[PDB]
Order: C-alpha cells, then structure tokens, then sequence
C-alpha cells in the first residue's frame, strides 16, 4: 500500500 | 476577500505537513516494496496511518471556506479536492453495510477458483490456471468450461453484492448532488469556470461515442479478419455473419485479442523485431538500459535523471517486482524494476522513466497539483516513449539494430496487427463494460434485464455472444477485476486515444517522415519542448488546456489513432475483400 497525492490517498 | 485569503494560507500549510507526511509514507511503503519485512511492514503501516488521519482532519479543515466564496480557480481546484465528502455522506449504517459490500466482493474476486467436475481436489485460480486456459487452450470446450465456470462461480456470488453497491453508491453520488454513481465517475473530466475550455460530465459519453462510431470501420474489419482466422483455429464452431464466442478471445473476458496473434499472425515466416539477442551479444546490462532511456530523453531536451535517482532506484532484482515509478516528493524521484537484459524490459525503462519526467516536470506546483491532467494522462505519456523506442530507426540508432535494416511490409503488417489486436481490440470492449455501468447506474437497465441488456450490448458494440445463456443470476461484468473492485474503467478508453494524439503532435513537431508507426522523436528538442509545456502544469490547468498545449486542439480526438493503422486499415480491406465485414447478432453457439 502507497500513498497517493489525489483521493482515495491510500491504495494497496 | 477575507475567507479566500484564509483558504490560501490554509492551504499552504497543508502544502508543508502533506509534503513531510506524504514523503513518510512514500518512503516506508519504498521500504517495504524493495525490502520485504514485518519491521518494514510495520513502519510502512505507521506511516500510511499517519497519513490518512492526516488527510482526515484536512478534509474537515477544509470545509471552512465554501467554494461558492472563491473566485480563484487553481484555490478552488485545491479545495475541492480535499472537500470531497464521498461515502461520509451517507449513514453510519448504510456506510458500514457499503464497505462490507465492497470489502466482500473484492474479497471473492482474489480468492476465485474452479475445480475439476470429476475430481473436486483439483482446482484453478484466475492467475495462472484459468488464464493459461484462456491464452493457450484450443479445446472449445476446455475454455468454455473455464469461461463459465468462472463466471457462474464468482460472478453468481457478486450478483446480490453488486445490486446492493448500485443502491449504496447512487445514494452516496445524489446524496453530493450528482445524478448518480456513473455521473460522479464522469466527474473525473468536469472543467468549470475556464471559458472556452469547459468540459460537461455528459459531454464525456458524446465524445466517447462520437470516437467510437469513428473507429467502428477499422474494428469491423479487424473483427472480421479475426473471424476468419479463428474459423480455421475452431472449425465448425464459428458462423461467418456472426459474433466471435467469448470464450475464444485469448483472456477471461475478451479484454484484448493479444493472445490471439499467433492465430492471426499475417505472415508468420517473418520473425518480429526482437533486440534481446543483440542487448545481450553487446553485453548490455540494467544499468546500460536505465542510462539508454535517459540519453532518449535529454535527446529531446528533457532533464537527465537525478543524483539521487541513480543512488536510491532499485534496477536490479535482490522485493515487488512491478515496474514502478515513485514521486516521493521532495526532489526524491526512483523507478523499482526488476530489471532483465531483454527488449520488453527496455521498452518498460523508457515507460516508466516517462513517468518520472512527467513527475519531475510538475514538481514545482502545489501538492495537491502534482497530478496528471487527469486520470488518462500518465500513462499515454508513458506509453509515446516505448512508441518512439521500439521503432527500427531507434533501435538503429542505438546500435541494436544493422544499420543496412530495412523493414520489409510484411514485417510492418505483423507489427501492426499485433499493435491492433492489443489497442483497437479493447476500445469497443471498454466502451461498452462502461456503457453499461453507466446505464445501470442511471436507472436504465432493470434488475431483470441487466444480463439480457449486456450480452444484447455485447453482441452489439463489441461483436462477441455469449457461448451459453445466461440469466440474471449471473453478474458476468463483475467477473473482471475492475467491476468488482470498484474501479472507473473509461480511463483505458481515453487514455488510448491520447495516447496517439500526442505521438502525432510530437511526430509532428521532429518533422517526421512517412507512417506514422515508424516515428521516433530522439534528438527533436521542439517534440520535448511541445511535450514539456504540458508536463509542467500537472493539473493546475483545465486537460483540455493542457492537452491543447501538446496537440493543439482542446478535445479528445481519434483520428490520429486512425492514422497510425492506417496501413493495416488498407490491408484488411484489401484482405476481408471476399469476407463479410460487420457481423448479425441473431446468431449465437447454442441457439
Ligand atoms: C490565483 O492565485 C495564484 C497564486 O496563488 C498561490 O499560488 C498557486 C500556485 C497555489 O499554490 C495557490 O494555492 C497559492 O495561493 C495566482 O498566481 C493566480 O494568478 C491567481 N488566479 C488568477 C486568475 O489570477
Ligand atoms: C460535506 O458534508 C457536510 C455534512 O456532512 C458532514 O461532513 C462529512 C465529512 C461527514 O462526517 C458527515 O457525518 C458530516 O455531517 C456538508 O455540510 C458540506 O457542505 C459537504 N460539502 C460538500 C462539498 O459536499
Ligand atoms: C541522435 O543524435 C546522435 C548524435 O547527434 C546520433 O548519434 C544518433 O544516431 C541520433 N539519433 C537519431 C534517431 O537521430
Ligand atoms: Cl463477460
Ligand atoms: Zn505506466
């Protein structure tokens, strides 16, 4: 899981 | 004003804790996907912790300063974003009943398996079993075992799942004044406030459609050489007026015809461009390819790759091995690949080292802006550079290739095909999966006729009956990944088309010379100057301005996709010119 910069922010 | 004022402070100091927090996570989940340990799982999970309660408290944070109270656009470009409500809008019960739903449907798709009839030991998953089946399998009734069995295993599960997230979803999409769930993906375009390059959420279904009639000659008459070859590879099982069966398409679905090349393949005593072989005679390495790929991209007056960079990307296998490109933030750009000395690996280098160029082009923008113009922009621009990279004269230029080469028309007709069976194949396939979600969640389709509307669909747009009935127990678009895990599915659609649109532009721009499938931008500083003046903006601007900065035009267009088949559109009439073309979708395998 890694962070995004856009929702949903967190994605696996 | 005062609030507008307030709202750009706040921003900015989102900005600065969203940039630490954001760098964290981004480097314990590096951590982890490089260097696999429950340590480095428990720091990552801190960090990713971290981070949402974070963006939790921002999103109230924001709810201060109500748009309709901004008149700076990029201020309420930020904000909205952090405004969205989303699921929080409904419930706490209908919430928690629609992440059960979710968590539960995702839940049955990765654990799907079938099992041999005759012995109920013996069992298949998806990934490899059911998909080798799919690919390699030339028993008609082997893969409709496992089309249908997959089918009625999973997506008979999904089914009363699914009808309860169409409830849940529209309820949470009107409950945010969209008209419903579909509207709410469609939102994903939308462009207000920015005169002449406004973008309705409605106007994305005109201009999906208004392609794809366009497309519509060249996939018939792909369909149809397709047809014949597999009435060859599966006789007595395929009508020459009728739809292909979708259990003979090479994947579970249909999705793309790839696996249908060897079937198909025009002229098979001509081997394809393979470089492999000469990258490793050349004793060429990861590090080589990495280093190639950079060299492509200062060519057209991009910036070569960072210090840290080459110090912290992982290009050689110890770890996920997914080719990735990481943005961590803070002048911290890494690429994760477990890199092979062969042509796809090459190729892959360049794809995602598009992505960090893009990455690195908007750094400079606010946190939030540092995105993509939108969901379909990252990866066409990934996807022009494996274009540019895999031509000959590339390949040439590289030493990879004879300088003497000279790739004869048939060569250039496998390529083609093989390049059409991939992309053109799967646009009337994702065109219509989204059609008919966008229906359903319109209120278009009843329960009772969901299946009924989507094969009548299926057998319409995309060409393909199904091999057996099927009735409205079965949730048959569930059964593909991004169904049931909740994902929009048009970006593969647009993303395709853009893809092309720029190829051209940029093709363009280096005064390239003769079809446009052999263009290759290296040493063309206006191709990277065209490309540059959109990757700098991120999305800080409307994607039809930023796609107007490449290509000169505002909107999605399909003709330069059109282009670049062109010599396999000539060819196929000139092949289909004793086939019918089209197909009657009265007939079916069982009727
Ligand atoms: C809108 O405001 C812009 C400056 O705002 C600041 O800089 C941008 C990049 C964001 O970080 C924002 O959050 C900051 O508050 C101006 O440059 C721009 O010209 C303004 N809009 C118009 C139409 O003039
Ligand atoms: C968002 O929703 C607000 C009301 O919902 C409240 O906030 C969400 C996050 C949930 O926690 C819910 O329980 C709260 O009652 C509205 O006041 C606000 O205007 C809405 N804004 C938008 C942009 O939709
Ligand atoms: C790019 O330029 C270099 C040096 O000018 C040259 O060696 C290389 O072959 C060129 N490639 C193309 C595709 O023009
Ligand atoms: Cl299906
Ligand atoms: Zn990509």
């Amino acid at each position: 899981a890694r962070p995004l910069r856009h929702r949903p922010w967190y994605v696996s | 004003s005062t609030i507008e004022e307030q709202a750009k402070t706040f921003l900015d100091k989102f900005n600065h804790e969203a940039e630490d927090l954001f760098y964290q996570s981004s480097l314990a989940s590096w951590n982890y996907n490089t260097n696999i340990t429950e340590e480095n799982v428990q720091n990552m999970n801190n960090a990713g912790d971290k981070w949402s309660a974070f963006l939790k408290e921002q999103s109230t944070l924001a709810q201060m300063y109500p748009l309709q109270e901004i008149q700076n656009l990029t201020v309420k470009l930020q904000l909205q974003a952090l405004q969205q409500n989303g699921s929080s809008v409904l419930s706490e019960d209908k919430s928690k009943r629609l992440n059960t739903i979710l968590n539960t449907m995702s839940t049955i798709y990765s654990t799907g398996k079938v099992c041999n009839p005759d012995n109920p030991q013996e069992c298949l998953l998806l990934e490899p079993g059911l998909n080798e089946i799919m690919a390699n399998s030339l028993d008609y009734n082997e893969r409709l075992w496992a089309w249908e069995s997959w089918r009625s295993e999973v997506g008979k599960q999904l089914r009363p799942l699914y009808e309860e997230y169409v409830v849940l979803k529209n309820e949470m999409a009107r409950a945010n004044h969209y008209e419903d769930y579909g509207d709410y993906w469609r939102g994903d375009y939308e462009v207000n406030g920015v005169d002449g390059y406004d973008y309705s959420r409605g106007q994305l279904i005109e201009d999906v459609e208004h392609t794809f009639e366009e497309i519509k000659p060249l996939y018939e008459h792909l369909h149809a050489y397709v047809r014949a070859k597999l009435m060859n590879a599966y006789p007595s099982y395929i009508s020459p007026i009728g739809c292909l069966p979708a259990h003979l398409l090479g994947d579970m679905w249909g999705r793309f015809w790839t696996n249908l090349y060897s079937l198909t393949v025009p002229f098979g005593q001509k081997p394809n461009i393979d470089v492999t072989d000469a990258m490793v005679d050349q004793a060429w390495d990861a590090q080589r390819i990495f280093k190639e790929a950079e060299k492509f991209f200062v060519s057209v007056g991009l910036p070569n790759m960072t210090q840290g960079f080459w110090e912290n990307s992982m290009l050689t296998d110890p770890a996920v091995c997914h080719p990735t490109a990481w943005d961590l933030g803070k002048g911290d750009f890494r690429i994760l690949m477990c890199t092979k000395v062969t042509m796809d690996d090459f190729l892959t280098a360049h794809h995602e080292m598009g992505h960090i160029q893009y990455d690195m082009a908007y750094a400079a923008q606010p946190f939030l802006l540092r995105n993509g113009a939108n969901e379909g922009f990252h990866e066409a621009v990934g996807e022009i550079m494996s274009l540019s990279a895999a031509t000959p004269k590339h390949l040439k230029s590289i030493g990879l290739l004879s300088p003497d080469f000279q790739e004869d028309n048939e060569t250039e007709i496998n390529f083609l095909l093989k390049q059409a069976l991939t992309i053109v194949g799967t646009l009337p396939f994702t065109y219509m999966l989204e059609k008919w979600r966008w229906m359903v969640f319109k209120g278009e389709i009843p329960k009772d006729q969901w299946m009924k509307k989507w094969w009548e669909m299926k057998r319409e747009i995309v060409g393909v009956v199904e091999p057996v009935p099927h009735d409205e127990t079965y949730c048959d678009p569930a059964s593909l990944f991004h169904v049931s895990n909740d994902y929009s599915f048009i970006r593969y659609y647009t993303r395709t088309l853009y893809q092309f649109q720029f190829q051209e532009a940029l093709c363009q721009a280096a005064k390239h010379e003769g079809p446009l499938h052999k263009c290759d931008i290296s040493n063309s500083t206006e191709a990277g100057q065209k490309l540059f003046n959109m990757l700098r903006l991120g999305k800080s601007e409307p994607w039809t301005l930023a796609l107007e900065n490449v290509v000169g035009a505002k909107n999605m267009n399909v003709r330069p996709l059109l282009n670049y088949f062109e010599p396999l559109f000539t060819w196929l009439k000139d092949q289909n010119k004793n086939s019918f073309v089209g197909w009657s979708t009265d007939w079916s395998p069982y009727a």
